[PDB]
């Protein structure tokens, strides 16, 4: 399975100018394309090796586009501040995410937006109707309704979008259709007299999603397991860890599973 | 309005070895709004040419960052990175560990 | 490829 996805972001600057606009774009876990608007030269730019050859007229529509979409958050700042009645002296976030979700066949698509951190208007599941999240995102709602807005948004997802990561995996096929399996090791850290800490490492894997968990004697434990943030390493992989306190003396009952999708099946390791 | 401060980690991109070139990283999670001030501390001073990654953020809205700069680890040299956010009252200073 | 859609 595999995915095309936007994020976007609008900060507003009262007394500093007119607002900050990024864009990002991602197939499954790799980046591929940004823009910002406080560049020096703002213009779309590739980020993964499989779009450097595509054409520096599709990179002209491609940059159109984005400065097309900072023009539009201009004015949604505006009628969100005029919606809740807010001052004009405090700055404000508008997020807008969407994709497709593609047997290769075509799945689902989303598209949703937050205002100030919490969500405020979504594209439903059917990609028919919409959920607002107060009555603000309601005046959204009765504009993109009779505008038939929906159809237009139903269009992209299902129709251009889905062609577009289709043409993206056979590009990359090197390296996007290519799971990395992690690899693993084991320390171990005396705490005090009679407490020690054991780390299960997971390295160098892609996808980014993977499981960890320790086990005394085959039982699931998560009552001392701490987990950290899936982290990115910087060269297109991920890191993660996961660590358990022990009764020193006891640390040889102590079982650590991992679960990807580059293992043939899941992985038991001890220190 | 949404205010929630970041979560550090810092770390290297490969198994720290002594004398082998590397990466060090700096990686800011989860925090709101996006404004935040990052730098790269060696032996308590300020790293030049620290390029970052592109803003993004998670399906609860909230925001990652990846600081990073090339380094070639020794004994005795320390490193640190330093984090400034509207939801902090002076600067966060988190040492690196070569063990997390 | 991106897609732009209409004002909130």
């Amino acid at each position: 399975s595999h995915s095309m996805r936007y994020f976007s972001t609008s900060v507003s600057r009262p007394g500093r100018g007119e607002p900050h606009f990024i864009a990002v774009g991602y197939v499954d876990d790799t980046q591929f394309v940004r823009f910002d608007s406080d560049a020096a030269s703002p213009r779309g730019e590739p980020r993964a090796p499989w779009v450097e050859q595509e054409g520096p007229e599709y990179w002209d529509r491609e940059t159109q586009k984005y400065k097309r979409q900072a023009q539009t958050d201009r004015v949604s700042l505006r009628n969100l501040r005029g919606y809740y009645n807010q001052s004009e002296a405090g700055s404000h976030t508008l997020q807008w995410m969407f994709g497709c979700d593609l047997d290769g066949r075509l799945l689902r698509g989303y598209d949703q937006s937050a205002y100030d951190g919490k969500d405020y208007i979504a594209l439903n599941e059917d990609l028919r109707s919409w959920t607002a999240a107060d009555t603000a995102a309601q005046i959204t709602q009765r504009k993109w309704e009779a505008a038939r807005e929906a159809e237009q948004r139903r269009a992209y997802l299902e129709g251009t979008c889905v062609e577009w990561l289709r043409r993206y995996l056979e590009n990359g096929k090197e390296t996007l259709q290519r799971a990395e399996h992690p690899k693993t090791h084991v320390t171990h850290h005396p705490v005090s007299d009679h407490e020690a800490t054991l780390r299960c490492w997971a390295l160098g894997f892609y996808p980014a999603e993977i499981t960890l968990t320790w086990q005394w004697d085959g039982e699931d434990q998560t009552q001392d397991t701490e987990l950290v943030e899936t982290r990115p390493a910087g060269d297109g992989t991920f890191q993660k860890w996961a660590a358990v306190v022990v009764p020193s003396g006891e640390e040889q009952r102590y079982t650590c599973h991992v679960q990807h999708e580059g293992l043939p099946e899941p992985l038991t390791l001890r220190w | 309005a949404i205010q929630r401060t970041p979560k550090i980690q810092v770390y290297s991109r490969h198994p720290a070895e002594n004398g082998k070139s590397n990466f060090l990283n700096c990686y800011v999670s989860g925090f709101h709004p996006s404004d935040i001030e990052v730098d790269l501390l060696k032996n308590g001073e300020r790293i030049e040419k620290v390029e970052h990654s592109d803003l993004s953020f998670s399906k609860d809205w909230s925001f990652y960052l990846l600081y990073y700069t090339e380094f070639t680890p020794t004994e005795k040299d320390e490193y640190a990175c330093r984090v400034n956010h509207v939801t902090l009252s002076q600067p966060k200073i988190v040492k690196w560990d070569r063990d997390m | 490829l991106y897609n732009t859609v209409a004002t909130l």
